[PDB]
RNA sequence: GGGGUAGAAUUCCAGGUGUAGCGGUGAAAUGCGUAGAGAUCUGGAGGAAUACCGGUGGCGAAGGCGGCCCCCUGGACGAAGACUGACGCUCAGGUGCGAAAGCGUGGGGAGCAAACAGGAUUAGAUACCCUGGUAGUCCACGCCGUAAACGAUGUCGACUUGGAGGUUGUGCCGGCGUGGCUUCCGGAGCUAACGCGUUAAGUCGACCGCCUGGGGAGUACGGCCGCAAGGUUAAAACUCAA
RNA sequence: GGUAUG
């Protein structure tokens, strides 16, 4: 329904987003889900501390989905204690144009 | 440095001090009985007790009709409080009975 | 809301075309279809007292409809209600 | 002592009293000194004279430690907010950083009721 | 406007990171609220910060 | 408020700074209406106030301009 | 409506540093602190509330509604059409919703705080002020049904000069229109006056509610409702000449 | 700091 995750990851496991990214975006294809973006931004400087850390791995997927397929991303996210912080937005329309 | 608890020592036992309650020669009953709460209350804590009389204009020529009611105070505060002072004379335009806890 | 979808197969249904949406018939389908979806978000959420007076206006609204077609034509009226399923 | 160098003064300016502490930059207590504790007493504490004494009188404790540059931290809405750092600079101590730290609490918590006076 | 695009967003935030009034910045109304949700969602992503 | 004193600038200048940053983040402004509660029809009653208040400015400053 | 989540702050807990005060007031004292407080730093626990944005801004029938995110969901407005064909307006009784306090059962409990305890002030001070502090404030479910629940202004429709704004659509070429909501001023008119004034308190029509001197009294009695607190309906004698 | 009472 046009959404939009953003999600940062723990900068010691930035060894596990490539195959992380996979498992996530397969479970979309896995029911129609488009990909009309996905930006992994890399490790940047968070502009707090979150629980010590001072970087983390950002990655934005623009994910047109079913509501159930989000739904299992958040509860993978939840449990999976390498992603500190995990944002699921909607939009409106799809966004395959590059962001900053 | 414990001198605070030597403070606390001290204080620990209170410092008598002088409450007021003022009559009139006309002072109706209910509003005695109020006033004379308060000085049950006054007395049980250990506080003493100034009683005052004020006379007013020419209720100074009928001075007794104001020891009347001083007298009554004494009287129902007498197994409570001990007579320290009792006024002779209207000072000024006042008679003054301090009692005091037995 | 229903979707466009779901609408636009009532309207199809009730109708005596797809511009056919005016009909007393289309509209108490309409309302029928609506009430009928939310009689599962008020059994979750039974304090939703603010989305609740929207029902009642579908159902206060399908109401009038109805006594509308029931003296307008008795006809359309009985089958309607047969179709729809609605006790009076 | 281990000649600090370089610490932080935390200025802890309230309405009534001025806490100030030295500490190192890993926030140790080095030495303190309020207005209440300078002579000051009642409201007297409560001038931005006493926040003056109460600098001086910490800044006279931490002698030994050697400190050279401060960082200052001030906390409060206090009279004693800029006296107590004209003070830190006049006693001989340079002033790196100067950060207001006064808690806002993005809403948090009741206050308690206004007083009727 | 747009919680990714911080570089705009940095105009409209003081020094100690809260939001500009639109009487200051000149902005509608319309765009000041855009903006708002924009910050807030930078700063819970940790991209602007909160305070300090 | 973080002003860092800057090289070759002296003591009385970075306390003048000092005090503006704090002027314009209303730090001391905000500490002084959060020392009490103000419960939510007496801000509202301000702040209709100072709205009127606001108002009769506009239409007085002009109205006469 | 539900669920999740974030940062700030307060309290507490455990440490480190540190040492004699802190706190509080008009002034004090109660209190806290050498069993090491307050201050400062680190970590943890927990509850409640969402700074800035924020606006005579917005939404909602009213009560009300403010971090962010999703889920479920109601209403409003505009643009062109297309469709139904008076299907409308109002509404006694009825039904529901309804701030806060309060009540029941069970959770929770940071902060705040009726009661209460103490310290003061005082002629007294059952207060205001200070230190504390329980119910409660929070959650779930159930009750209660009242507020200056106010625009002190019932709902719907039509008509009747203007000015300055705000907000939210939209058409056309920054300008020129055209809708919705809304703030302020003012014309005619209205009004006892104050004022209201196209969002009317103007000019009209439909339907409903309500008033008939003050006090007695929103009380008594009765009924209905309520676990209770009470609520609702609602008099009279009498007395006053306001 | 409470301006009890001509
Ligand atoms: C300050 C006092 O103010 C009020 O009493 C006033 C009285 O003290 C005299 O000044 C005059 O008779 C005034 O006309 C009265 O209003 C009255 N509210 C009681 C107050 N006093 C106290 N609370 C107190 O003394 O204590
Ligand atoms: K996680
Ligand atoms: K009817
Ligand atoms: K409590
Ligand atoms: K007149
Ligand atoms: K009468
Ligand atoms: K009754
Ligand atoms: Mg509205
Ligand atoms: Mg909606
Ligand atoms: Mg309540
Ligand atoms: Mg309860
Ligand atoms: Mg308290
Ligand atoms: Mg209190
Ligand atoms: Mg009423
Ligand atoms: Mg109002
Ligand atoms: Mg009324
Ligand atoms: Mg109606
Ligand atoms: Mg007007
Ligand atoms: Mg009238
Ligand atoms: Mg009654």
């Amino acid at each position: 329904r046009h959404y939009e995750i953003v999600f940062m990851v723990h900068p010691d496991q930035s060894e596990q987003v490539p195959g992380m990214i996979e498992r996530y975006t397969a479970a979309i294809t896995g029911a129609e889900g488009k990909i009309h973006r996905l930006e992994d931004w890399g490790r940047r400087q968070l502009a707090y501390p979150i629980n010590k850390l001072h970087k983390a791995h950002y990655v934005l997927m623009n994910v047109e989905a079913p509501q159930e397929v989000i739904d299992e991303l958040e509860t993978t996210f939840r449990f999976n204690d390498a992603v500190i912080r995990s944002m699921v937005m909607r939009t409106k329309h799809a966004v395959t144009e590059a962001s900053p | 440095e414990k001198s605070k608890s030597s403070k606390e020592q001290k204080k620990k036992q209170k410092v008598i001090q002088v409450k007021e309650i003022k009559f009139r020669p006309g002072t109706d009953e209910g509003d005695y009985q109020v006033k004379l709460r308060s000085l049950i209350r006054f007395l049980e804590e250990g506080d003493k007790a100034k009683i005052t009389l004020r006379f007013r204009g020419r209720e100074m020529a009928h001075q007794q009709i104001g020891m009347e009611v001083l007298n009554r105070v004494k009287d129902d505060l007498q197994e409570l409080a001990v007579v320290e002072s009792f006024p002779t004379k209207i000072e000024g335009r006042q008679m003054i009975m301090v009692l005091a806890p037995k | 809301s229903l979707s466009t979808e779901a609408t636009a197969k009532i309207v199809s249904e009730f109708g005596r075309d797809a511009n056919d949406t005016g009909s007393t018939e289309v509209q108490v389908a309409l309302l029928t279809a609506q009430i009928n979806h939310l009689q599962g978000h008020f059994a979750e959420h039974k304090k939703d007292h603010h989305s609740r007076r929207g029902l009642l206006r579908m159902v206060s609204q399908r109401r009038k409809l109805l006594d509308y077609l029931k003296r307008k034509d008795v006809a359309r009226y009985t089958q309607l209600i047969e179709r729809l399923g609605l006790r009076r | 002592r281990k000649q600090v160098s370089d610490g932080v003064a935390h200025i802890h300016a309230s309405f009534n009293n001025t806490i100030v502490t030295i500490t190192d930059r890993q926030g140790n207590a080095l030495g303190w000194a309020t207005a209440g504790g300078s002579g000051f007493r009642g409201s007297r504490k409560s001038t931005p004279f006493a926040a003056q004494v109460a600098a001086e009188r910490c800044a006279d404790a931490v002698k030994e430690y050697g400190i050279k540059n401060l960082e200052v931290m001030v906390k409060g809405p206090g009279p004693g907010r800029e006296s107590t750092i004209r003070a830190l600079n006049a006693a001989g101590f340079r002033i790196t950083n100067i950060t207001d730290v006064t808690p806002i609490p993005h809403x948090g918590c009741r206050p308690p009721k206004k007083r009727r006076v | 406007i747009d919680y990714k695009d911080i570089a705009t967003l940095k105009n409209y935030i003081t020094e100690s990171g809260k939001i500009v009034p639109s009487r200051i910045t000149g902005t509608r109304a319309k765009y000041q609220r855009q903006l708002a949700r924009a910050i807030k969602r930078a700063r819970y992503l940790s991209l602007l910060p909160y305070t300090d | 408020p973080v002003i860092k004193v800057r090289e070759n600038e002296p003591f009385d200048v970075a306390l003048r700074r000092f005090k503006r940053s704090c002027e314009k983040a209303g730090v001391l402004a905000e500490v002084r209406r959060r020392e009490f509660y103000e419960k939510p029809t007496t801000e509202r009653k301000r702040a209709k106030a100072s709205a009127v208040k606001r108002h009769a400015k506009k239409l007085a400053r002009e109205n006469a301009r």
